[PDB]
C-alpha cells in the first residue's frame, strides 16, 4: 500500500468534504469563531495536534451527524467514516495504535436542531482545515 | 453554565407585509441579566440592527420585524432561527419565525353551456412548506356578492386536483349562477392557520362563451363587399359584443379587427381592396357590460375565387 | 341592492332555464297545452298572478325536479333555488312576505318516469314564459 | 278521475325490421271505454296514423308498427313510450317499445403460423344500451361448418377485448382449422336476450398468411429483363396465387401490377422499357381457391445501377 | 358432404403438422429410424395400413402429446383431433365404424421429458408422412 | 426389456469455458455390458466423437467436454442431453448439461456531485435461463480495492433496476468514496449456483464530472485571437485535464480540437484565420490521472460579428 498516495487521498477527501459544507448554504453565512453556548460538546477551540486527538474530534462529529436527519449530513459522515481509516492506516505506517462525551446531544437535537445541524456543519469545517493545515507538517501519534 | 433563554411567545407564524415581535430573557447561570445587555441575531449569521431592539423594562429585550418579507426555507429549515444573545455570546435555543406568502390568486371561469365553474390557482408560495396541509375553502351567498369579501367562519373544503402545469384546477358542478362564492386558501399548520384574502364570484359573471356559430364570409361583386355573417353562441342570454379578425389567406396572415357593439347584429360588411383574392375570417364574442371572458375565435371562414 | 338589476337579472335567468329546457331533446316535441291525465299535480292550467303564487309554483317544480335522477334536471333545479330567492328579494321591494301538494308523484316516478320527466319540464317551460311575459307588469304580492 | 290504461304487453323487447304489437284497455272511472275512443301516441310527441289502429274487440284496441326502425335515445330513455289515450286526453302510463339493431358484423382471421384466430366486432349499435350486457357467443363443429348457420341453444361465452379503434377483439388460441365455429352477439337485457344473425367460419379459410419471403429483383442485361423472384410463405400448405407491383423507384410510386396464377412458380420476368432504372418490386400472395385473405406486400426488393 | 373435398383437406392438413413439426428445432436433427429403448409403446415400427389401424395410432400420439407441457404440442393436438373426425368421416364413406396401451409413459415423462417429446415428435411425423403416402392407395377399413 | 442408464453425476452446472465429464453404466436386462460398447450421444441427434471418451473400467465409460460453449436452448429445454448408448440403441434417459455464460461486464459511474454510484450491467446471457434468479452481489472493504478482487463469502444483495434499453441499474446511495466495492453477478440455480468474475470498483475513480461551467469565446480584434475561458466543476477536487473543441458556427460543425494538461488553466487562447465569423465552442474535463470519465460537453458558447 503505497503511503504517499494514502496522504494525498486523505487531503483530496478532506478538501471534498470542506466544499460539501460550503454547498450547505445555511453554514457558510455563520462564524466558526464566533461561540454559541449549550453546544461545547462539539469540537471547536481544541488546537488538533495528534493522530489519536484527530480521531477522538472526528468520532465526536460522527456521533453528532449521524442523530442529524438530513442526507447531506448522511454523505458527509460516510467521508468521515473513510477519513478516521485513512488515519488509522497513516498511524500503522509509523507503527502506533489508537482508540476507540456527555449525551446532552438528545436534548440540544430536541429543543435546538438548527443550531445543532448548522454549529457542527460550522464547527467541523473549521476542523477539517485546521487538520489540512496541519497533514503538510509530520504529525504525532 | 446553567445559561438559558426564553422567548415570548417561542414560535410566530404570519404573512409577508405584517410586522412581529419577539421578546426574550436571558437567564444566565441562575440571574437574568439586564435587558441593555441582549442583542438580536438571525440563523446565527447576522446581527439584527440595534434600531430595532426595545428596552421593553430593566430584564426585558424585544425585537421588531417591520414588513416581514417571506421567509427563504434553508433545506429542511422553513422558518428562520431569531436568537436573544449575551452580547458576543449566543444560546442554543431559538425562537421560530415563520413568514408564508399568502397573497395567492385564485382565478374562475364558467363552462359556455353553464353546467360548471372551474377555479385555478398556483401554490407556488406553498409548495416549500410541507408538514402543514393546503386547501381551496369556500362559502355560498344566497344571491349575489357582498362588496367586500370576508372570511366566513362556517365554510367548506373543496377538492381540487394538480395539473400537470403545477397549478390546482377545482370543479363546482353543478352551479349557483347567481350565487356570491366565496373562496380562499386555507394553510393549516402545527402552529396554527392562515387564510388568504378572499374572492368572491358570481358563476354568471366569470362565463367564457362558446365561440359564434355558422360563421360565412362571401364576397359580393355587384358592392364589391366582404359579407361576414355568424350566429351568437346558445349561451350567455345577455347582450353580447362581437370581434371580428379578418386578413388575405396566406403562410402568416396580417389581421384586420372590426368591433360589433350591437348586441342583434348577426352580420358586418367591410370595403376591401382586393376583390379576386381569399379572405380569412374568425368571429369571438364577449358580453357587452364586460362581465365575462372572451369567447376563443371561432373556426376559420374563408372566400372563394375562380 | 339595485332593484333594477335585480328585476333584469330575474328575467335574464328565466330566458337561461326556457333555453336549457329547449336543448333537453324530448320535451320540445311535446305540446304543453295537450293534457295528460295523473299528472294533474303538476301546476300548468293555473295563471300565475301574484308573487306568492309564483313562489309556491316554482316551490312544487323543485320538488318534482329533485326526484327525478338526471343531471340536467339538477342543474335547472339549482337556477330554480335561485329564481326563488330573487321572487323573495322582489317581494321585500315593495314591504311583502311570502310563506314556505299529494305524495302521489313517488307512485308516478315508479311507474312512468318518462311522462313525469317529459310532463314536468314542458309545464315548467310554460309556466316561465308565463311569469316572464306578466314580469313587465307591475305584480302583485 | 280513477283513469287508467293497461298494454299486453307491457314492454316490447325486438330487432330493427320486426313487426310489434301492442293492446291497450282505457278504464275511465272504473268503466272501459269503447276501442273506437282510444287513439295511440308516440312518447306524447305524435299521434301514430288511424291506418295502424285495429279494433280487436269493443273494447280493445291494437296498435301495430312495422318494419321497425332502431330506437333513437333521448338521454337516459332508451325505448319509446307508447300510449294508449281517450281521445285528445292521454294517461301517464306508457308502453315501453325497444328496438335494437343487432346486425352485428363479426370478421374472422387466421395467423400466418395457423395457430390463432382473432375475431372483430363493433359495437356501434349497443354502446348507447346500458343495464344490459353484450357478449360474443359460439359453438364448435367437430368438422366443417353448416349451409345455414343457426344459433345452437349449448353456446359458451367468449372473452372479448375492447381496442382503442371502439371494436371489440377476440382471440382463439389455440384452434381447431377445420372446426366450424359459429358465432353470434348476444344482447341480455332486462327483458329478455337478442342474438344477432350467426356466422359460421372455418379458420382454415380465414388465414392471412406470411408475406413472400427472400424477394429479389435483378435485371439481366443480356436479354434485357426484370427478374423477379421470392420465396412464398411456409403456410398456408394450399396452392396459392402472387401478386406483383413494380415502378420506377422514386418520390411517389407510379406502380403496375402482374399476376401469377401458377401454385408452384418461384419468378417472373417482366420486359422493361429502361434497363438503367432502379426498379422497387413487392410481391403478396393469397389462396389460389379464394378462401383467405391476401398477404401484407413483401419488403420492398431494389435493382442497381452504376 | 364432399368426399374428394374431405379427401384433399386430409392431405393438406397432414402436411400442415409436418411443417409444425419441421419448425419445432430439436426434432428434425433426431433421426425416427433410430430407435431409443423404454420409448416402445410409441409407434414407429408398425406399417400402419388400415383406417383403423391409423386412428389407434393417432390416438396414442394424442394421449402422448397431452401430456407434454409445451404450446406447440397444444396445436399439433388439435390438428390430431381434426385429423382423427377426417378419418371416421372418410371411414363412414365406405360403410365401416371404428373403435375408440400401458400406462408407463408417466414415469418416462416424470424421469426423461426432453426423450418423450422429442422422440414423440420425431415418431409422429414418420406416422404422418406413412400415413399421407398411402392414402393415394385406396385404405382398407 | 429391463435395460437402464446412471450418469455420473446426474447433471453438472457449469460456465463457458470450463470441461465436464460424465461417466455411465449401463444395465442391459440385469447385467452391465463392457464400457466397450457404450458410445454417447447429444440431444438423440448427434454421436459425440469417440475420441472424448475415457474407458474408467471394465463396465464405466466416462466422456470429456472441453473448452465448453454455452447451451443453445431448444424452447423450454435450457440443458443439453448426453445420452449413455449400447451401440445404436440409445435409452430415454439422459444427463443434464447446463453451461451458461456467466462472463457478464459490470460498469459502474458516480454522480458529478460524489452523493451515488450507478452500476449497469446486461443480462444478455441470462435471459433465457428462468426458474433459476440472478441478482447483483456485493461486499465493501473499509479502503482501496485489492490487487485482484474475489468472490468474498459474505455478500449483500443489491436491488437492480431493469431499464427499458434491457440493461438493469443498481443504485448506491449514500456512497464510500475511497472504499473499494466488490461486485459480480450471482445466478442461483436449482442445481447450485454460478459467480461472475468479480470487479473491485473505487467510486471515487469512477466519476464522471459535471461539465465545466461560465464557458465564455471571445475575439480579441487588437492580437486575432480566438479568447475560450471556462470555470472547472465543484467536484472532483482532484487534478483535471481539459478539452476544447471549436469551429465555425453552421449547418453541420467541422470541429477542432485543443488540448490543456495544465490543471489549474482557466482559458487558452487559439489563433484563427477568419476574425469576421461566428465560432461554436464547448470544453470538457476529465481527471488528469485518467481515473475517472470525460464529463459531458459544456453547453455552446459563442462569439459575435456585426
Ligand atoms: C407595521 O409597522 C409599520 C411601521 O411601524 C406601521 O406603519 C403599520 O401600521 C404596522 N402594522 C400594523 C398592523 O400595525
Ligand atoms: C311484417 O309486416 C309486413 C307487412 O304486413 C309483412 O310483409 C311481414 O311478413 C311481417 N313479418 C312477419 C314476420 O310476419
Ligand atoms: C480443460 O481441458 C484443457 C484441455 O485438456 C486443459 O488445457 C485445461 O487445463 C483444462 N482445465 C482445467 C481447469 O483443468
Amino acid at each position: 500500500v503505497p503511503i504517499q498516495k494514502v496522504q494525498d487521498d486523505t487531503k483530496t477527501l478532506i478538501k471534498t468534504i470542506v466544499t460539501r459544507i460550503n454547498d450547505i448554504s445555511h453554514t457558510q453565512s455563520v462564524s466558526a469563531k464566533q461561540r454559541v453556548t449549550g453546544l461545547d460538546f462539539i469540537p471547536g477551540l481544541h488546537p488538533i495536534l495528534s493522530l489519536s486527538k484527530m480521531d477522538q474530534t472526528l468520532a465526536v462529529y460522527q456521533q453528532v451527524l449521524t442523530s442529524l436527519p438530513s442526507q447531506n449530513v448522511l454523505q458527509i459522515a460516510n467521508d468521515l467514516e473513510n477519513l478516521r481509516d485513512l488515519l488509522h492506516l497513516l498511524a500503522f505506517s509509523k507503527s502506533c495504535s489508537l482508540p476507540q462525551k456527555p449525551e446532552s446531544l438528545d436534548g440540544v437535537l430536541e429543543a435546538s436542531l438548527y443550531s445543532t445541524e448548522v454549529v457542527a456543519l460550522s464547527r467541523l469545517q473549521g476542523s477539517l482545515q485546521d487538520i489540512l493545515q496541519q497533514l503538510d507538517v509530520s504529525p504525532e501519534c | 453554565g446553567t445559561q438559558d433563554v426564553v422567548y415570548f411567545p417561542p414560535k410566530i407564524l404570519t404573512s409577508v407585509g405584517s410586522n412581529a415581535s419577539f421578546h426574550c430573557i436571558y437567564k444566565n447561570e441562575n440571574q437574568i441579566i439586564s435587558s441593555k445587555q441582549i442583542v438580536w441575531w438571525r440563523n446565527l449569521a447576522e446581527k439584527i440592527p440595534e434600531i430595532q431592539y426595545s428596552i421593553v423594562s430593566d430584564r426585558v429585550s424585544k425585537v421588531t420585524f417591520s414588513n416581514l418579507k417571506a421567509t427563504r426555507p434553508r433545506g429542511k429549515f422553513t422558518y428562520d432561527a431569531v436568537y436573544c444573545c449575551n452580547e458576543q455570546a449566543c444560546h442554543h435555543r431559538y425562537a421560530e419565525l415563520y413568514v408564508i406568502d399568502v397573497n395567492i390568486n385564485i382565478s374562475c371561469e364558467t363552462d359556455g353551456y353553464l353546467t360548471k365553474m372551474t377555479c385555478r390557482w398556483s401554490p407556488s408560495t406553498i409548495q416549500s412548506l410541507v408538514g402543514s396541509t393546503v386547501q381551496l375553502r369556500y362559502h355560498r351567498r344566497s344571491l349575489y356578492c357582498p362588496d367586500s369579501p370576508s372570511i366566513h367562519p362556517t365554510s367548506e373544503p373543496k377538492n381540487c386536483v394538480l395539473q400537470r402545469d403545477g397549478f390546482y384546477e377545482c370543479v363546482f358542478q353543478p352551479i349557483f349562477l347567481l350565487s356570491g362564492y366565496t373562496m380562499w386558501i386555507r394553510i393549516n399548520h402545527s402552529l396554527g392557520s392562515l387564510d388568504s384574502p378572499p374572492t368572491c364570484v358570481l358563476p354568471d359573471s366569470v362565463v367564457k362563451p362558446l365561440p359564434p356559430s355558422n360563421v360565412k364570409a362571401e364576397i359580393t361583386v355587384n358592392t364589391g363587399l366582404l359579407k361576414v355573417s355568424w350566429e351568437k353562441p346558445v349561451f350567455p342570454e345577455n347582450n353580447l359584443q362581437f370581434q371580428i379578425r379578418y386578413g388575405l389567406s396566406g403562410k402568416e396572415i396580417q389581421w384586420k379587427t372590426h368591433e360589433v357593439f350591437d348586441a342583434k347584429s348577426k352580420s358586418a360588411s367591410l370595403l376591401v381592396s382586393d376583390l379576386s383574392a381569399v379572405y380569412v375570417v374568425q368571429v369571438r364574442c364577449r358580453r357587452l357590460d364586460g362581465l365575462g371572458y372572451w369567447s376563443n375565435w371561432s373556426s376559420p371562414a374563408y372566400t372563394l375565387v375562380m
